[PDB]
């Protein structure tokens, strides 16, 4: 009844595998990954990257397939009363998403930022880059992705559209790339915000303001 | 005027300007002053200012109270940019003519491509007489003789008067009529068109017709007087004579240099050693412009600017002849308020502590050998 | 108010003064500051009046104003002065500065720092865009004109600085010895700069059209 | 009655006081203020910044605080013989508006123009920076000032507004700065126009057009 | 923080997005430096590093291997045509349309 | 090139022109963290009030 | 100095000689840092087999 520790998964399923991910570089940063022409870097390091990008295309196969097969076709008449669960279970979708992208943006990227700092690069896939390109943006993207699809197929408002907003929320990370915009978030929640607000801006929401609060 | 606030060791490590001398304090109007010596560029030029590929000799002063007459690198008329090159020294000759009366603090300075001027030790000079005396004669090789002063003005008022004219003339034809509140409502409700017509673009075309009319008319009219002109002058002259200069006698080697702040003093401990053959001894430290010298060794007759000269400024722990083939080490203190006074002082806020100099070593018979010195110089406060 | 339709003649008058005054300073103003600011300059000395530089930027660099102030005064006005007000508000603030303080000041000869001429161009470009009343059209031709006469429009005034003198065995013009005794511290020239006027003109047309904005806010 | 040489202030205001100053600095410029480090320049010239500062602040505060409080509160209904007298007043501010701005855009400006070309800069602080940037600048931006709020304050169509064109008059200046935009004046007066003609359309302005004129 | 402070509570006084560009970004730019200052500064004291004047912040640098308030007024000035033009760049990502 | 021994010998003591000898390891380190947690916190003391 | 001053097709010609980069290189033209020792003909007329 009404939004879960369905959340709760959201939150540690990226901790614990990022976690597990920065023990296991943590481990073979030095080791394997310090000489790439070293047979243990085609092994530890190498086989993880054709592993993680085909574990990607398939899982977001199956996670947008999932949801856009499961799109609610009867969205004509179902409940206020669910209008509001659905509205939260996106709003987690979006607590995944920025989680996400926390790690892609702000984690891996300063960390290949200090990485390029100690060690002259071998190659363009340095473990940082095995992480931080093609492990943890796809990661991202996917769960942007989801969350867009889950909206759009889940929520009325949302449907009958693609919110431009959202749209340029979703796919703005296609195009950032380096060498040698995702503020879009802001218009993307006060349109989540109505979402919400249909029934629910009985109020509260203008009426217990005037009033207790 | 411009030096001082400039980084104290830009002025260190940059130009090295020495055997100044100027053939006069005090000049009447249209008179001759000439200012001779040479300069250094010194080998470890700074970052940061770009190579001086493309530099000028130009002269510090408070506009035109001269005018440059000639100015001579090498042997060379210098009135272009010229190439310089690192390491290497010259002579020039600024030749001045006096134009405007007062009392002029002339420096000689060098003008850098890619950020700097170069500014000199600046030397007063005093100009008496009228600026009505003055005038700049100069003879064309198309036969006439002009004066500088005054060519050319009368015809450039004419001009700018006449095109002036004829501005006002076309907004004065269009203003005889009211302007702005009742034209602005015509164009709003209905139609404008009723506020402009022939004779109105009658008018619009003889003016259109009349100014290119002119313009054709004055230009092959100006080429008819005056057919012979070439263009502006103008390109780097490379080639620039250096000078030949000995190799030195005696070298010096700086351990450690440091100065006191605050103060007005640098202390350095140099090991002075003297190959070739006469005992030598240490006369001068030239710095930033500012020189200072042992009166023991050392007397300037050149009338260096009293502010930068430091009479006794120059202290060597020992400087008793150094015979040839010896080698000391010694301490040696350059101390002045000039030190203060130009703000050498100011290497303290400087992102290179390090100085560069030149020292004048002097033999029995009064010939010289010229070393320079580059180091760190380190700050004491404690 | 107002009492009859002839003191309304008088104010519209006492207006149509006041505001000459106010919009002639206001261009004469924020015109030199741009001629100025975009170019540590050429028009400062007589040596630096040279055929590729000088003929090239000039022009281009100075159309702005008038094509701004053009989409203005004749769109909402008629007033066809547009260009030549420009073009009498830089010339008169920058002889004001050239004899009172390039010369009173600082003793520059005149002879040497006097400003480049201006008007025919703003000429051509009021009159092209009074008759045929299309903005495109002088964008185009008025545009064209404005950049190509300049030069000639100047050769009456350069012209004598450009005899030959053998100045101490270096050949100079006059105004070569001129930028050297006075110390401070080729018309596909002209083409180019006409070619280029026309872009000019063209965008600040667009943006005079918002300097005429007339909103309002909160 | 109806505007008067209170508007013969406005015009040598200005001209006597930076006819003063260039005398001033006329006999300064040489003696004091070539060597910014002698005693002479902390008196003459230094003393004369902190001055002005102060001055304008003031003055600014003074001129400012005046007029906003002056504010005419019941502006609903007074005469068009008045909405006249004071649009005059108003068109006498845009005049000395102008003619501040001569003064330091046109005059002051490219008079620190030849003061460069004649000494090296011993300071950001040279005579004719300054009366070019600290007095000359500070004093047509409080002019501009004024001018507006008087029109804001005494004018209907200006009030309930904030005019575009005006306001980016006004506070354009402060996005005009040097090394190492103003013409929303037209805007403004085909504005001040429009304000001029409210009763005044009455014409003359279309009626004694279509007669004498 | 000491900057966004200035521009968070210069633009809630005054609500006046114009009036926080200018002395807003003014005060953002202006603030920064001296907010450094007291972090900064020990690093700033003077060391004769074998020879040559260092300060502790160059040792820092050269030790550990990887592989002049006008600038403040420059800074200011420069924030506040950024700030400007970045106050319509959010107008954008505020935008709240649907497509098709 | 083998290095023995523990992380923590390590020091880096450098004598400056104005008395003091320090540890260029950790000179300055709680400096940098007080000035940094203090305004951390007065953000966090901002957004805090109104929410 | 040119070998020939006829020559059949599929022949050779050869031009030889020294030059020298004057001292006093005008400014405004970039000193010869990357220069190309080319030839001057109206295209392929010959083509260059060799060069030294
Ligand atoms: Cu300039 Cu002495
Ligand atoms: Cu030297
Ligand atoms: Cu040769
Ligand atoms: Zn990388
Ligand atoms: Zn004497
Ligand atoms: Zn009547
Ligand atoms: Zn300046």
């Amino acid at each position: 009844l009404l939004d879960k520790k369905w959340l709760t998964f959201a939150l540690a399923i990226y901790t614990v595998f990022y976690l597990w991910v920065r023990w296991y570089e943590g481990v073979y940063g030095w080791s394997a990954g310090l000489d790439s022409f070293a047979p243990e870097f085609e092994t530890y390091w190498m086989n993880f990257l054709y592993t993680e990008i085909v574990l990607e295309i398939v899982t977001a196969s199956i996670l947008w397939g999932y949801l856009w097969k499961t799109r609610d076709r009867n969205l004509a008449a179902l409940t206020p009363r669910e209008e509001l669960r659905r509205n939260f279970t996106h709003l987690v979708w979006l607590v995944a998403y920025a989680w996400a992208i926390y790690w892609g943006a702000s984690y891996f990227t300063e960390q290949d930022g200090t990485w390029h700092q100690t060690i002259v690069r071998d190659t363009d896939f340095t473990p940082s880059h095995i992480i931080e390109f093609y492990l943890s943006y796809p990661i991202y993207i996917i769960t942007g992705f989801a969350a867009f699809i889950y909206a759009k197929t889940r929520l009325p408002f949302f449907a009958k559209g693609i919110s431009l907003p959202y749209l340029v929320l979703v796919v703005g990370p296609f195009m950032i790339l380096p060498n040698v915009l995702a503020l879009a978030v802001m218009g993307t929640l006060t349109q989540t915000f109505y979402s919400f607000a249909q029934g629910g801006l009985g109020q509260s929401l203008c009426e217990a303001v005037d009033e207790g609060l | 005027h411009g030096e001082k606030s400039q980084a104290a060791f830009m002025r260190m490590r940059t130009i090295h300007w020495y055997d100044l001398s100027w053939s006069k304090e005090k000049v009447k109007i249209n008179e001759t002053v000439e200012i001779k010596g040479k300069f250094h560029v010194f080998e470890g030029w700074p970052e940061t200012v770009d190579e001086p590929d493309v530099a000028f000799l130009n002269v510090g002063m408070p506009g035109p109270v001269f005018i440059r007459k000639e100015s001579y690198i090498g042997g060379q008329l210098v009135p272009r940019s010229v190439r310089l090159e690192i390491g290497k020294t010259y002579d020039f000759r600024v030749v001045l003519k006096a134009r405007r009366p007062g009392d002029w603090h002339v420096h000689t300075m060098m003008n850098v491509q890619g950020g700097g001027p170069i500014i000199g030790p600046g030397k007063w000079i005093t100009v008496e007489g009228s600026m009505s005396e003055f005038r700049n004669p100069v003879t064309t090789l198309t036969g006439q003789t002009v004066d500088l002063e005054n060519y050319n003005e009368g015809n450039t008022y004419f001009w700018h008067a006449f095109w002036f004219a004829i501005g006002v003339a076309w907004i004065g034809y269009w203003s005889r009529r009211p302007i702005f509140i009742p034209r602005l409502l015509m164009v709003d409700a209905g139609r404008a068109d009723e506020l402009v017509s022939a004779t109105d673009r009658k008018v619009a075309m003889g003016f259109l017709a009349a100014t290119i009319l002119i313009v054709v008319m004055a230009m092959s009219s100006a080429n008819s007087k005056y057919p012979i002109t070439i263009p502006l002058q103008a390109g780097t002259m490379r080639g620039m004579k250096p000078l030949e200069l000995p190799a030195p006698t005696v070298s010096v080697k700086v351990e450690d240099a440091t100065y006191r702040v605050p103060g007005r003093a640098m202390r350095m401990k140099l090991t002075i050693t003297n190959h070739g053959n006469s005992p030598i001894r240490l006369g001068e430290f030239y710095t930033a412009s500012v020189r200072f010298l042992d009166s023991d060794v050392y007397k300037d007759t050149t009338g260096y600017p009293e502010d930068l000269l430091a009479e006794d400024g120059l202290s060597v722990s020992d400087n008793s002849p150094l015979a040839p083939g010896e080698t000391r080490t010694v301490d040696v203190t350059a101390s002045d308020a000039a030190w203060e006074v130009y703000r050498l002082s100011d290497i303290i806020y400087d992102p290179d502590s390090r100085f560069a100099g030149l020292l004048f070593f002097f033999d029995a018979t009064g010939n010289r050998q010229v070393v320079q010195i580059d180091a760190p110089l380190i700050p004491s406060f404690m | 108010a107002v009492r009859s339709h002839a003191e309304a003649v008088q104010v519209s008058r006492t207006i149509d003064w006041m505001a000459l005054f106010v919009v002639f300073f206001v261009i004469v103003g924020s015109y030199h500051i741009h001629a100025m600011l975009t170019m540590g300059d050429w028009d400062f000395w007589s040596d630096w009046k040279d055929r590729r530089l000088w003929v090239t930027v000039t022009p281009i660099v100075l159309v702005t104003f008038p094509a701004a102030v053009q989409s203005y005064l004749w769109e909402r006005y008629r007033l066809p002065w547009g260009a030549t007000v420009c073009v009498l508000g830089l010339l008169l603030g920058e002889w004001i500065n050239r004899y009172f303080n390039f010369w009173g000041w600082t003793y520059f000869p005149i002879n040497f720092v006097f400003p480049a001429s201006l008007v025919p161009g703003a000429i051509i470009l009021d009159t092209v865009l009074m008759l045929s009343g299309s903005y495109l059209f002088t964008a185009i031709v008025g545009a064209m004109g404005w950049g190509l006469i300049f030069y000639p429009g100047n050769w009456p005034i350069i012209a004598p600085l450009h005899v030959p003198v053998e100045y101490n065995g270096m050949l100079m013009s006059i105004a070569d010895i001129q930028g050297y005794n006075y110390v401070r511290t080729a018309p596909v020239s002209a083409f180019f700069s006409a070619f280029m006027s026309i872009l000019i003109y063209f965008m600040w047309h667009f943006i005079g059209r918002w300097f005429s904005n007339e909103r309002f806010l909160q």
